[PDB]
């Protein structure tokens, strides 16, 4: 089939691993990731935020506006 | 061959576990006899034994006499075999090396997975 | 069917008995833990879920 | 250095899978009762007085 | 018809070159293109010296994204440096596909 | 000799769930489809335990639901789990569609289409099961939504008469929906198996989008524990949303017994349909509202033909990704507009939201894909 | 893109295979007339009833 035994050509690329037991699970797991998280963040907040903020603004836009077409009516309907 | 890479492995680790649990004494004496033959076969000739003198001294010291070696082969029992094999084969981290192409060969954990039978 | 019989097989079962017998004990006590079986829980000083 | 109590504890129950399952079973049996009753007495303790089990006294044994 | 303004085009294509993240992983532009079967056969056309380079770079990036950590700041590709090796291959694939189609239509 | 390769069934599982080659660089988004696979069986057993009491009669059903919520031993948990759990199903399902669209796993055409048919199937099962509990929203909702097909110049009004089995909602129509509702999920299972069967023999997609055939990696050592962790955390989401937010997920009003007589103030359709229902507000002529309604789901099929940008994905292209997020935002729009009681500003916003909802993909995406191609010799 | 189909050999295929298209389409039309009890075309033929 497409199983590992016969696939793409690949050559003199080499692997260096470690036995899981010989190494601890959390190698500087804190300090390394935070700048990464924050950089990914500053990377994509630019491309994620504006639809959602525009949505929130239209949300309160229509809610508050129509609400002003709603609660305020008796003066709008005059005496 | 590329398509059977895992397969030899698939059996090989079992052999180690085979040595762990259920190591028949008949197999033990088989291995001992082949071992004794390996010694006597090594010790034919002048150069090999000059080397034996030339290395045994660096090792234990001594020429370590064959009467001792064969007393020490008679020394072995299947219980002791299963114990030592347990102390090295049964759950211990492999150090594996390959030059192929390798691709069928299982990744380390999977390889590591075989060092211990789930049944034991 | 007679094949099961054999000099190694006697020794072999002798060898495998601890591992599989252990499972039965583990399987039995665990099954008691799963059905929360009564009368043995009478015999445990600690785990009396009963008042 | 000398092996940790945890270290020899490996050579004990962990390395053998049957005993491993065994300690999983006894461990379940203890974690059950202890955590269960812990959640008991604590839940009893937090929002105290909302409980009627302590308010059974208005109507029990006369 | 564009000519005098072309500078600024390049001045945003580079930004567009920045706009894509592949430079941050440093991969060749040719690597990015999807492998439909014909372009696959164009991949087949490649010399091994060029082939394994591609394969290795790809595996590097594939390891990175698994860690999510980006390729190091120093190594990031320049817009000039990224050889577009596949051009003869793919352009001939186009020429040949459109060839056999060009006969197929008559 | 080899055990997994011994038995042919085991050969199949080993070609798949035991050790199918997989890309390594996979993130949680791919964990989500597996999460769908998680939810499905859970709803099935949960609905089984529910099927041990519920009745499809016009009269006796609701009393049996009350038999569930109050009589049954911890069955209330089951009740809410089937409900809220279905809600979770749609949760993950939506993310999943978003993924396949985003990383371009729709490039696997047949797999994709089976996903589509599977989607319509899930929608129908949703609707009918929602009709089942038997309450005010159940009644008037099912009635109103069923009425839509009458927009057909000839056949559809006839057809509603055929579903109902009578003049109106009744033990006829209700038992009808109970049975369709029951038969479909099992169909969904087989479509799932078929779906994966298309997936295996093309290989899985990767986050990069670009092929990772060179980096294919064993499934069992790695992704199994990954997806186990993912399912356990969804189990957190669900259990926290059920033991701490038992009711909020749905629409109270069903809690009132249905009356063909008594008529509910607002009849908001349950939330996953809200965007769809919003589109019912979109245009004059109920017929065209039905057309656009079906088109809202149908339109997905165009995309693989509409796709032309060189990515098989959408992560190295923040450009088109921006159009993407405009489209997702647009879905949020149709959602919240569908949630509100009908009003004129909501009407115009829903109009332009709908036009743009079609046009981002019928206009913006392909052509911007073309200019994006022009920028770098694509 | 779609220009490849736009050829004299293919338009040829159109001219060759069109009557057959009318054939099968008429067949399924009649099937609609029959199985669905489509009385409107059953009315076109006197022999019915
Ligand atoms: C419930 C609804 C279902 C959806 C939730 C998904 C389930 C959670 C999950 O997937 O596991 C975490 C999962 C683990 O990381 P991962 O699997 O390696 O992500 C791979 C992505 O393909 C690679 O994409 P990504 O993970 O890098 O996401 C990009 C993101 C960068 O954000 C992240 O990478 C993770 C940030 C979330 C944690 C926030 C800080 C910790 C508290 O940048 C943005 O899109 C906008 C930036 C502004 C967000 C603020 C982030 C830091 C504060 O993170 C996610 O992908 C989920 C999305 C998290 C970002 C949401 C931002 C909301 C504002
Ligand atoms: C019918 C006649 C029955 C014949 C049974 C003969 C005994 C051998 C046997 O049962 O194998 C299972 C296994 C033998 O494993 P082994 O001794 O290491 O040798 C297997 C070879 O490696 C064979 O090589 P391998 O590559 O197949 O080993 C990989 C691993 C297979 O592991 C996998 O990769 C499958 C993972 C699928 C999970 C997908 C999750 C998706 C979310 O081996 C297993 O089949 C054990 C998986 C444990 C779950 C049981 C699955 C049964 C279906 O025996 C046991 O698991 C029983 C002890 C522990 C069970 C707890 C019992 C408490 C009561
Ligand atoms: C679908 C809808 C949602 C489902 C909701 C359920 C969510 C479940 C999620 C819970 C997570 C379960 C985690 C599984 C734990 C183990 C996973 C696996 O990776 O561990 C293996 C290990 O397996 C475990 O060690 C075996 C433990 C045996 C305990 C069996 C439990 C018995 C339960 C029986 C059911 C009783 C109830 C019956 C009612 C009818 C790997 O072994 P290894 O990492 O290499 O270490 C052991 C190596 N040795 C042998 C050398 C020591
Ligand atoms: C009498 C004898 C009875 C013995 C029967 C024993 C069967 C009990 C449990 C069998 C379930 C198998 C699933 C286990 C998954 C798993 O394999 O986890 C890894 C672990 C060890 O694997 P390796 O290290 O690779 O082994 C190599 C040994 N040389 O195996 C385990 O048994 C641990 C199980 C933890 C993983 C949990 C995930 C298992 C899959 C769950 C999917 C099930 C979905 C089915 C839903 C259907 C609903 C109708
Ligand atoms: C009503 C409430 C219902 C709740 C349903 C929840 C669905 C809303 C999903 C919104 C989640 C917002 C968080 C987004 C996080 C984010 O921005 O991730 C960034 C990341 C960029 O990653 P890279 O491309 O790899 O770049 C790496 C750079 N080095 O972007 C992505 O993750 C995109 C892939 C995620 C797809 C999932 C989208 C979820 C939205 C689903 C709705 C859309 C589907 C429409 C189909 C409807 C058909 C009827
Ligand atoms: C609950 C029913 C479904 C199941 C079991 C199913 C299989 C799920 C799962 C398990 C994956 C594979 C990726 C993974 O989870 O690791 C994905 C296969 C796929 N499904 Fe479905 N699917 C289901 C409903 C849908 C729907 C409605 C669509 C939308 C059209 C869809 C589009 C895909 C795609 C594109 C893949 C290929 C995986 C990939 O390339 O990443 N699926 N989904
Ligand atoms: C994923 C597909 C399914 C969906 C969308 C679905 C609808 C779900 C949901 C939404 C509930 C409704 C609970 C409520 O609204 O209060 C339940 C309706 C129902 N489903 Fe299904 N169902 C699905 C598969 C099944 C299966 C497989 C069974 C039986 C084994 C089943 C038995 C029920 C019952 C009895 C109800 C009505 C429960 C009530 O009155 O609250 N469902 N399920």
């Amino acid at each position: 089939g497409r199983e590992f035994g016969h696939l793409t050509r690949m050559r003199h690329v080499i692997t260096y691993s470690l036995s899981p037991f010989e190494q601890r699970a959390f190698p500087h797991y804190f300090t390394k990731g935070i700048p990464n998280v924050l950089r990914r963040t500053r990377a994509c907040i630019l491309r994620v935020a504006p639809p959602f903020v525009v949505f929130y603004l239209v949300y309160t836009w229509g809610t508050q506006e129509f609400e002003k077409s709603k609660r305020k009516n008796p003066a709008a309907y005059e005496n | 061959d590329n398509m059977s890479i895992d397969d030899m492995m698939f059996f090989l680790q079992g052999q180690w576990m085979r040595l762990c649990t259920s190591a028949t004494e008949s197999e033990v004496v088989r291995g001992k006899n082949i071992l004794r033959n390996a010694l006597v076969s090594h010790l034919d000739g002048t150069t090999p034994v000059c080397e034996d003198i030339g290395r045994s001294l660096l090792t234990y010291g001594r020429r370590i006499p064959l009467a001792e070696w064969e007393s020490r082969i008679a020394e072995v029992d299947a219980s002791v075999v299963r114990e030592v094999c347990s102390k090295y084969f049964y759950d211990q981290c492999p150090a594996v090396a390959g030059l192929g192409p390798i691709e069928q060969l299982p990744d380390y954990n999977r390889i590591r997975s075989g060092m211990f039978w789930l049944r034991f | 069917l007679s094949r099961f019989l054999g000099p190694r097989y006697r020794e072999l079962a002798r060898n495998w008995i601890p591992t599989a017998s252990m499972w039965g004990a583990v399987g039995a006590v665990g099954l008691v833990w799963a059905t929360d079986w009564r009368l043995i829980l009478d015999w445990v000083p600690y785990i009396n879920g009963k008042f | 250095a000398a092996p940790t109590l945890t270290a020899r504890l490996y050579s004990l129950l962990f390395r053998r899978t049957s005993t491993f399952a065994l300690t999983i079973a006894v461990g379940a049996l203890f974690f059950e009762r202890a955590f269960d009753q812990g959640a008991d007495a604590i839940y009893e303790h937090i929002n105290q007085g909302k409980l009627w089990k302590h308010i059974k006294h208005k109507y029990e044994n006369k | 018809a564009v000519a005098a303004s072309s500078k600024w085009l390049e001045g945003i294509r580079k930004w567009y070159y920045n706009a894509a993240g592949f430079n941050k992983l440093g991969l060749m532009r040719d690597d990015t293109i999807y492998e439909d079967d014909d372009v696959k056969e164009a991949i087949r056309r490649l010399p091994e010296n060029l082939y394994n380079d591609r394969v290795f770079r790809i595996k590097r990036a594939l390891d990175l994204t698994m860690r999510q950590q980006i390729l190091p700041k120093e190594q990031w590709t320049k817009y000039e440096e990224d050889k577009f090796y596949l051009e003869p291959y793919l352009k001939e694939v186009i020429r040949e596909r459109k060839e056999r189609e060009e006969w197929a239509k008559k | 000799t080899n055990i997994r390769k011994s038995h042919p069934l085991m050969k199949i599982i080993n070609n798949a769930f035991i050790d199918l080659p997989a890309p390594s660089n996979i993130s949680s988004w791919w964990n989500f489809g597996s999460l769908l696979g998680i939810c499905l069986i859970l709803q099935i057993l949960t609905g089984l335990f529910l099927a041990m009491h519920y009745t499809s009669d016009t009269t006796t059903a609701f009393s049996s639901v009350t038999h569930i919520c109050r009589d049954v031993n911890y069955g209330w948990v089951i009740r809410y789990l089937h409900a809220n759990g279905a809600s979770m199903f749609f949760i993950c399902l939506f993310i999943h569609v978003g993924r396949g669209l985003y990383y371009g796993s729709y490039m696997f055409l047949e797999t994709w289409n089976i996903g589509v048919v599977l989607l319509f199937t899930v929608m129908a099962t949703a609707f009918m099961g929602y009709v089942l509990p038997w309450g005010q929203m159940s009644f008037w909702g099912a009635t109103v939504i069923t009425n839509l097909l009458s927009a057909i110049p000839y056949i559809g009004t006839d057809l509603v008469e055929w579903i109902w089995g009578g003049f109106s909602v009744d033990k006829a129509t209700l038992t009808r929906f109970f049975a369709f509702h029951f038969i479909l999920p099992f169909i969904i299972t087989a479509l799932a198996a078929v779906h994966l069967l298309f997936l295996h023999e093309t290989g899985s997609n990767n986050p990069t989008g670009i092929s990772s055939d060179m980096d294919k990696i064993p499934f069992h050592p790695y992704y199994t524990i990954k997806d186990i962790l993912g399912a356990l955390f969804m189990m957190l989401i669900l259990l926290i949303l059920v033991l701490f937010s038992p009711d909020l997920l749905g629409d109270p009003d069903n809690y009132t017994p249905a009356n063909p007589l008594n008529t509910p103030p607002h009849i908001k359709p349950e939330w996953y349909f809200l965007f769809a229902y919003a589109i019912l507000r979109s245009i004059p002529n109920k017929l065209g509202g039905v057309l656009a309604l079906v088109a809202s789901i149908l339109i997905l099929i165009l995309m693989p033909m509409l796709h032309t940008s060189k990515q098989r994905s959408m992560m190295f292209r923040p450009l088109s990704q921006c159009l993407f997020w405009m489209l997702v935002a647009d879905l949020i729009t149709l959602t919240w507009i569908g949630g509100q009681p009908v009003e004129h500003p909501f009407i115009i916003i829903g109009q332009l939201a709908s036009i743009l909802y079609f046009l981002i993909i019928l206009v913006l995406m392909p052509i911007t894909s073309i200019i994006e191609n022009n920028l770098l010799k694509w």
